[PDB]
C-alpha cells in the first residue's frame, strides 16, 4: 500500500518539503507585509477630521 | 575699490553692556537720520496656551498709554519732530523702533524708555483694543498667505509653544485682562533680554549715556523665583487640509526642518534656497530665468507666485517653499518642487552654486540699505547670534560654500526627510501626504 501510494504520487517528500519551506517563509511574510500595509495606511487611519462653519 | 575693499569699510557695529544687561550696541554713519529701538525677546514662543495673544495686547496698548505720557501726547510729540514710530511682534521678537532725525536722538531714546517700561495698560484702553485685535484677526483670517504660514507653524510644531499664532487664538483675545499683560511685561521686558539699537548718524558714545540716563530703571529681577526658560520644540511631521473651494486660488507651503538661528549650515541652505529661487507672474522673465522650477512654471503658466523662505528660530527652523496656483497645478509643482529639491539633493554643479553665491551677496548687501533695516539687523543679530556678524564674514562663510557643502548639507537635510505640507484653498489635486513623503527620495540615488 505504501508503494501504491508512492507510485501515484512520485513527488510527496517533495511536496511536504515545499510545504514546509512554503509555511514557514509566509509566516514570515504575512506579518511584515501587513505591517508594511498599517505603516501606508497609517496616515489615513489617523485623520482626525474637523468641520468649521462660518 | 573692489567689492573687498569697501566690505571692509562697513562702520562697525560697536557693542556695548550697561549694568543691567542691556546690550547698547549702535552704528554710525553719515546720514542725518538714524533708527533707534529696542529689540525685546518675547513673543508667542514664550506664551503659554492661557495667555497666547499677550505680546500682541502688548504691542497694541504700548503707543496708547504710558504714564507720564498722558497718552495722544505720545503721539503729538512723535510727530512734532515728523519721527515715525512703529513695532513689530514676530514670534520669537518684538521691537519698538523710533524712525527720526539725528538731531532728536535724546527725545527718541526718552520716548522709547517711556513705552518700554512706564506703559499705563489702562483698562479702559484694554477694552477699546480689544475690538481692534478682533477685526485684525479676521482681517488676517482674510489674510490668504498668513493663514498658511500659520497653518504650517501648527501642523510642524504642533504641541508646543512654536505652534501658537502671534496674535493668539480668538478666545484669549476676549479674556486677556490687565493682571495677564502686566505678568506678560513683567517677565518678558527685562533688561538683560533688551537691546537698544540706533544706526545712522548715532555716536555710540551718545546712545550709551542716553541709555544710562534713561534705561537706568530697568532691572534683572524676576519677582521671588519664576525666570522663563526657552523650552526646545519639536519638529512633527504632518499635513493639515483646509480645502476651501470658494477661494480663487490654492495656497500650499511645504517645508521640513532646517537649522537654528546660530548653524553654520544656514550658510549652504540659502545658497540651495537661492538656486530654486522665487517667481511671480509679474516677472518678465518669463521662460528664460535660470532657476528650472521658475522657468517650468513660467513656460505652463503652472502657478501664480512660488517663494522659497528659510524660517529659522533658536532650536529648529522650517526649510521650504510656499506656492499660490490654481488647482490643477498643485499636483505638477508637487512633483517639479520636490524633484528640484532632489536634483539639488542628487546631483549639483558649480555653475548654479556660484549663481546662488552671488544671488545669496546681493541679498546681504541689498538689504544692509537704509538706517531701519540696519537697525533692524542689529537688533536681531545681537539676540540670536549674540553678536553683529560683519558682512566680510558673511562673504567669508560664502566663499567657503561649493558644490560639494551645497549636496551634503541638502541630503541631510532635505534627503528622505518627512515634509510640513499645510493647504489652503481648492486644494484637492494636492497628492496625499505618503505621495509628497514618497518624493522626498529618489530611488536612481
Amino acid at each position: 500500500c505504501t508503494f501504491l501510494r508512492w507510485a501515484s504520487e512520485p513527488e510527496h517528500d517533495h511536496r511536504k518539503r515545499m510545504g514546509l519551506k512554503m509555511l514557514m517563509m509566509m509566516g514570515l511574510l504575512l506579518p511584515l507585509v501587513y505591517a508594511m500595509k498599517r505603516h501606508k495606511w497609517s496616515v489615513l487611519k489617523s485623520r482626525k477630521l474637523a468641520y468649521r462653519p462660518p | 575699490a573692489t567689492y573687498a575693499q569697501a566690505l571692509q569699510s562697513v562702520p562697525e557695529t560697536q557693542v556695548s553692556q550697561l549694568d543691567n544687561g542691556l546690550r547698547v550696541a549702535s552704528e554710525q554713519s553719515s546720514q542725518p537720520t538714524c533708527t533707534v529701538g529696542v529689540w525685546i525677546d518675547a513673543g508667542s514662543r514664550y506664551e503659554n496656551e492661557k495667555n497666547n495673544g499677550a505680546g500682541y495686547f502688548v504691542e497694541h496698548l504700548a503707543f496708547k498709554g504710558t504714564k507720564n505720557r498722558p497718552g495722544s501726547a505720545l503721539e503729538k510729540e512723535v510727530e512734532s519732530m515728523g519721527a515715525h514710530l512703529n513695532a513689530y511682534s514676530t514670534r520669537e521678537h518684538t521691537a519698538y523702533y523710533i524712525k527720526a532725525l539725528s538731531k532728536d536722538l535724546p527725545k527718541a531714546v526718552e520716548l522709547l524708555a517711556d513705552i518700554v517700561q512706564n506703559c499705563s495698560l489702562e483698562d479702559s484702553q484694554i477694552e477699546k483694543e480689544r475690538d481692534v485685535i478682533l477685526q485684525e484677526l479676521q482681517e488676517n483670517d482674510s489674510s490668504m498667505r498668513d493663514v498658511v504660514f500659520d497653518y504650517l507653524h501648527a501642523t510642524a510644531f504642533q504641541g508646543t509653544p512654536l505652534a501658537q499664532s502671534v496674535e493668539g487664538p480668538s478666545e484669549n483675545v476676549r479674556k486677556l485682562s490687565r493682571a495677564d499683560l502686566t505678568e506678560y511685561v513683567s517677565q518678558h521686558y527685562k533688561a538683560p533680554r533688551m537691546v537698544l539699537a540706533a544706526a545712522g548718524g548715532v555716536e555710540h558714545r551718545q546712545l550709551l549715556d542716553l541709555a544710562q540716563k534713561h534705561f537706568s530703571s530697568l532691572s534683572g529681577t524676576y519677582v521671588e523665583d519664576a525666570v522663563p526658560a526657552f523650552t526646545p520644540c519639536r519638529f512633527t511631521g504632518s499635513e493639515i487640509r483646509h480645502r476651501d473651494d470658494a477661494l480663487p486660488l490654492a495656497h500650499v507651503a511645504i517645508a521640513v526642518e532646517g537649522p537654528g538661528w546660530a548653524n553654520p549650515d544656514n550658510v549652504p541652505l540659502q545658497v540651495a534656497n537661492a538656486i530654486i529661487g522665487h517667481y511671480d507672474s509679474t516677472y518678465g522673465g518669463g521662460t528664460h530665468m535660470s532657476s528650472t522650477l521658475a522657468s517650468v512654471a513660467a513656460t505652463r503658466k503652472l502657478c501664480q507666485s512660488f517663494q522659497t523662505f528659510n524660517i529659522c528660530y533658536a532650536e529648529t527652523g522650517l526649510l521650504g517653499a510656499h506656492f499660490v496656483c490654481d488647482n490643477m497645478s498643485i499636483d505638477d509643482m508637487m512633483f517639479f518642487l520636490q524633484g528640484q529639491w532632489m536634483r539639488l539633493c542628487t546631483s549639483a554643479t558649480e555653475s548654479e552654486v556660484v549663481r546662488g553665491k552671488n544671488i545669496l551677496r546681493n541679498a546681504l548687501v541689498s538689504h544692509l540699505d537704509g538706517t531701519t533695516p540696519v537697525c533692524e539687523d542689529i537688533g536681531r543679530s545681537l539676540l540670536t547670534y549674540g553678536r553683529r556678524i560683519p558682512l566680510a564674514e558673511w562673504e567669508s562663510r560664502i566663499a567657503e560654500v561649493d558644490a560639494s557643502v551645497v549636496r551634503e548639507v541638502c541630503s541631510k537635510y532635505f534627503y528622505d526627510q518627512c515634509p510640513a505640507v499645510a493647504g489652503l484653498g481648492p486644494i484637492e489635486q494636492l497628492p496625499d501626504y505618503n505621495r509628497i513623503r514618497s518624493g522626498m527620495f529618489w530611488l536612481r540615488f
